[PDB]
DNA sequence: CTTGACAAAAGTGTTAAATTGTGCTATACT
């Protein structure tokens, strides 16, 4: 269960930290994660996988 | 049951098919040359960069607080090598992602391989050292086993891994079972004398003697040897240990302090201070003062001969002569009074 | 009370022996 975010110039985020709806994630503003969850950076489909969870 | 529980928190996570092993072997061993080559891009220390993508892994703040109270200041010297990691072109980026990537797989391979640690710490019980105690030695073995494993020698790394638990399990055995502390060659040595003893007791029919053991110990080995290796290898006895079938004594309780001075004791030191001041007394205050200026009855310490003639302002050799006739002069006194004749042990 | 001469005792600096601590091993093994 998760939201896809493909990007395309590097990344702002890392994996394993925490996202709110609307923060920014690669390509300098590009793409925004519009949900709360954990966020995976994925290397190979060049991609940013956004899981909904809840920091707690 | 503290064992059900982690034998049951190990049974959550699953086994590793060789895909998966290989696989998570390459990872590791990706990130690491990752951490070399940011170790080339930022010219800093491997395990600074390691240890700082740990502490953005493995936990947030709790890494840093309590390896206890002092080590690596969170807002300081963690931060700004973060973001200094941070301010780097993409190819750095992508090596520090696929280093992060890496830890995380050491993670996984050390859950399923603590799995194996718990069978070989099975293996390892009546130690002198508990089984939870046998599995986290060994879990810590299997941590130093996936740091230096090679997976490029195709051979599985379960092999390998046992070898370095049990070798852990082993430094436990060397490093805790006994209350007092027998450092590994000895304890090797024992652990040789005691299985010839009890190989040759098979053969004997009975137990052998310090001469015979010894010389199946081979060279350099004798009566003497066994005897005091054996006096070493033996362990102290618990102080509450029961004392006959009477529940209301122990075992440590019928010691006597020698340490602690008896009143009696006291009394005679007191005794013999004050009978040695009164017969000191009908001395010459000079050499009174003397004598109990190489006694140590002045400041406790032992002053010599010219340390003597210096404070008095005379030579040495009128010091000795000095004392020499105090000695005697009491010698006569105490042929009297029979005070002092006593004290004598 | 004194002085000088001497060896025995207690010191002081570099070395050898043994002593102890640490790491490593690859059929596979969970």
């Amino acid at each position: 269960k998760a939201r896809v975010y493909p990007f395309e110039d590097d990344v702002e985020v890392t994996t394993g930290d925490r996202v709110a709806p609307g923060d920014v994630l690669a390509d300098g503003g590009k793409v925004k994660s519009e949900i709360y969850g954990r966020v995976e950076v994925d290397l190979v489909r060049n991609v940013v996988r956004v899981v909904e969870s809840y920091d707690i | 049951d503290p064992v059900r529980q982690y034998l049951h928190e190990i049974g959550q996570v699953p086994l590793l098919t060789l895909e998966e092993e290989i696989d998570l072997a390459r990872k590791v061993e990706e990130g690491m040359e990752a951490i070399k080559k940011l170790s080339e891009a930022t010219g800093l220390d491997q395990e600074l960069i390691r240890e700082v993508v740990r502490a953005k892994i493995l936990g947030t703040a709790r890494i840093q607080k309590i390896p206890g109270l002092k080590e690596k200041p969170d807002p300081k010297t963690v931060e700004e090598v973060d973001g200094k990691l941070k301010s780097l072109p993409k190819e750095l980026k992508r090596y520090l992602h696929i280093a992060r990537e890496g830890e995380a797989a050491r993670q996984h391979l050390i859950e399923a391989n603590l799995r194996l640690v718990v069978s070989i710490a099975k293996k390892y019980t009546g130690r002198g050292l508990s089984f939870l105690d046998l599995i986290q030695e060994g879990n810590q073995g299997l941590i130093r086993a996936v740091e230096k494993f090679e997976y490029k020698r195709r051979f599985k790394f379960s092999t390998y891994a046992t070898w370095w638990i049990r070798q852990a399990i082993n430094r436990a055995i060397a490093d805790q079972a006994r209350t007092i502390r027998i450092p590994v060659h000895m304890v090797e040595t024992i652990n040789k004398l005691s299985r010839t003893a009890r190989q040759l007791q098979q053969e004997l029919g009975r137990e052998p003697s310090y001469e015979e053991i010894a010389e199946a110990m081979g060279p350099g080995w004798d009566a003497k040897r066994v005897e005091e290796t054996l006096k070493i290898a033996q362990e102290p006895v618990s102080l509450e240990t029961p004392i006959g079938d009477e529940k209301d004594s122990f075992y440590g309780d019928f010691i006597p302090d020698e340490n602690l001075p008896s009143p009696v004791e006291a009394a005679a030191q007191s005794l013999l201070s004050e009978e040695l001041e009164k017969a000191l007394s009908k001395l010459s205050e000079r050499e009174a003062m003397v004598l109990k200026l190489r006694k140590g009855l002045i400041d406790g310490r032992e002053h010599t001969l010219e340390e003597v003639g210096a404070y008095f302002g005379v030579t040495r050799e009128r010091i000795r002569q000095i004392e020499n006739k105090a000695l005697r002069k009491l010698k006569y006194h105490e042929s009297r009074t029979r005070k002092l004749r006593d004290f004598l042990e």
